[PDB]
């Protein structure tokens, strides 16, 4: 039982989102609508370290 | 006899210098004094996508 209890919580835990990280208020929301999720290649952003990890 | 004496007494100074040097190397440290507060309005004020 407790097997079958540490292979239920291994992967229910075993799911996984892309964070983006930046000052909030409409920054990175248009990016990722407009060109990741949409499937987009070659998406221009500012130099301002704006993928650079981050 | 007797003698007694009295010497009061007061001074002053005021200096001043005004030493100014130039360095070589402090212009290139002055080449970016207003870069960076200029571009800090690209980094929290300006769309910086296309």
């Amino acid at each position: 039982a407790e097997v079958a209890l540490s292979r239920f919580s291994l992967i229910m835990q075993a799911k996984f989102s892309k964070i983006f990280k930046s000052e909030i208020n409409d920054e990175s929301i248009n990016q990722l609508v407009s060109e990741i999720y949409n499937g987009a290649p070659f998406v221009k952003m500012s130099p301002m370290f704006n993928a650079d990890d981050d | 006899q007797n003698a007694k004496r009295n010497q009061n007494q007061k001074g002053n100074a005021k200096g001043t210098q005004f030493t100014k040097q130039y360095l070589i190397d402090n212009i290139d440290k002055a080449y970016d004094l207003r870069k960076k507060i200029l571009n800090e309005f690209d980094k929290k004020c300006f769309l910086q996508i296309w």
